[PDB]
Order: structure tokens, then sequence, then C-alpha cells
């Protein structure tokens, strides 16, 4: 039971690794 | 400011993409400019709404 995360235009193909930036800091407490 | 613009935004974005790469080797082999704001703004950012400045800031580097 967690918030969607937001893609915000960062494709994730399967199985490769890729890195993602949000402006928005609430991601940074739930991480 | 004429800005006439596709119905279909789906694959011009296909060029962009390909401007910005020729952009990039331009600064791979024959540097002008810091690279850090092509780091700032960035296609897959979609913080760039107004691609006509972005095509005016690539001729700019020539």
């Amino acid at each position: 039971h967690l918030p969607l995360i937001a893609i915000t235009r960062n494709p994730v193909f399967p199985r490769f690794i890729k890195i993602i930036e949000v402006k928005n800091k609430k991601l940074v407490e739930l991480l | 400011v004429v800005h006439e613009d596709f119905q279909v935004t789906e694959e011009v974005k296909a060029l962009t993409a390909e401007i910005v790469k020729t952009i990039r080797d331009i600064i791979a082999l024959n540097p002008l400019y810091r690279e850090s704001v092509l780091q700032m703004m960035q296609a897959g950012q979609r913080v760039v709404d107004n691609p006509i400045y972005l095509s005016d800031m690539g001729a700019a580097l020539t």
C-alpha cells in the first residue's frame, strides 16, 4: 500500500537499469 | 510568432532527438560551451514545453 510512483517521462524497460530524478521531494520522504 | 504544429505530435519528436544527438556530437568533438546546460534540460525531463526555442538554441551553437 504505497502511492503510485511518478514516472515523469522515464520509461523503464524490463531488466533494464534506469535512473529517476523527480523534483518533487515527497518521493524522497517515501524513499 | 507562428508555431503551427501537426496534430499527431508522436513521431516528430524523433527528429528532435536526432538534433540533440547531433548537438551532443558537436560538444563531444568540437566543444564550444559547457555541457552543464545540456544536462539541466533533457528531452526525457519533460520540462521543455517550447520545442521551437530548443531548436533555436541548437542552431545558436552553430
